[PDB]
């Protein structure tokens, strides 16, 4: 029908942009992940050594890894660098996400600064399972076992995000899916101290009919996908409660650890 | 917000 029309286009034109932004997709994350790829197989590192021997191997977007810290720290910096990149990446998304750049640009911030942390987790998850997470466009790949392994506060800081993605993955939901609720996850009205909370909520009120109308033609089969993620979206704000609480102990407690400038924005001031 | 704030006009 007409309604329809504009929100399968909507969906579409979402689908596009997420291609174009974000480097891994979920199709390609999984091949690599269960073998069904003909790229060579991506580097396992599951301990100090291998970590070593890897970072060799581990590019981003053509970014060679410079060649003195423990093991702890080393792996704290790269993700440290990956969030970095990705915080520009959902950046740029975000953007093409109609009506969002006619924003206040105060609120744009907030919108970001709240929402890129529930977006990680979620694309998280699409390099993830049970065994360990793809690293650095899927040339590595850390086991969990090797991440839990690391001396505290760091050996808790993965975890949580496996349980997540573990319970997330679930849902089988593809990269047409994920650009429109990635998108919803962006444009919520309800995070502390937005200015004009209502060309907000009517950008999401689309999203969400997309993303509805997504899901039933996507997943047919699938009854009431629609309101176990949105259930799971809520779940996710909890869980980056505790992950900005972690944080928040690292900073004062690892002094040999400088926080990226960028991650302070996003991190001051919440929650 | 400095950097975010460069980002979105960016
Ligand atoms: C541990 C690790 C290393 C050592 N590198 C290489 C690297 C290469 C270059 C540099 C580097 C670059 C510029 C300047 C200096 C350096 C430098 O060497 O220090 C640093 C590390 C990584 C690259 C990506 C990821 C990654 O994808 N992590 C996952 C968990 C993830 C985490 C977060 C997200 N996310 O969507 O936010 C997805 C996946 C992890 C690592």
């Amino acid at each position: 029908n007409p309604e329809s029309a504009d929100l399968r286009a909507l969906a579409k034109h979402l689908y596009d942009s997420y291609i174009k932004s974000f480097p891994l997709t979920k199709a390609k994350a999984r091949a690599i992940l269960t073998g069904k790829t003909t790229d060579k197989s991506p580097f396992v590192i599951y301990d100090m050594n291998s970590l070593m021997m890897g970072e060799d191997k581990i590019k981003f977007k053509h970014i060679t890894p410079l060649q003195s810290k423990e093991v702890a720290i080393r792996i704290f910096q790269g993700c440290q660098f990956r969030s970095v990149e990705a915080v520009q990446e959902i950046t740029e998304y975000a953007k093409s996400i109609p009506g969002f750049v006619n924003l206040d640009l105060n609120d744009q911030v907030t919108l970001l600064k709240y929402g890129v942390h529930e977006i990680i987790y979620t694309m998280l998850a699409s390099l993830m399972n049970k065994d360990g997470v793809l690293i650095s466009e899927g040339q590595g790949f850390m086991t969990r076992e090797f991440l839990k392994s690391l001396r505290k506060p760091f050996g808790d800081f993965m975890e949580p995000k496996f349980e997540f993605a573990v319970k997330f993955n679930a849902l089988e939901l593809d990269d047409s899916d994920l650009a429109i609720f990635i998108a919803v996850i962006i444009l919520s009205g309800d995070r502390p101290g937005l200015l004009n909370v209502k060309p907000i909520e009517d950008i999401q009120d689309n999203l969400l009919q997309a993303l509805e109308l997504q899901l039933k033609l996507n997943h047919p089969e699938s009854s009431q996908l629609f309101a176990k993620l949105l259930q799971k979206m809520t779940d996710l704000r909890q869980i980056v409660t505790e992950h900005v609480q972690l944080l928040q102990v690292i900073k004062k407690t690892e002094t040999d650890m400088s926080l990226h400038p960028l991650l302070q924005e996003i991190y001051k001031d919440l929650y | 917000h400095k950097i975010l704030h460069r980002l979105l006009q960016e």
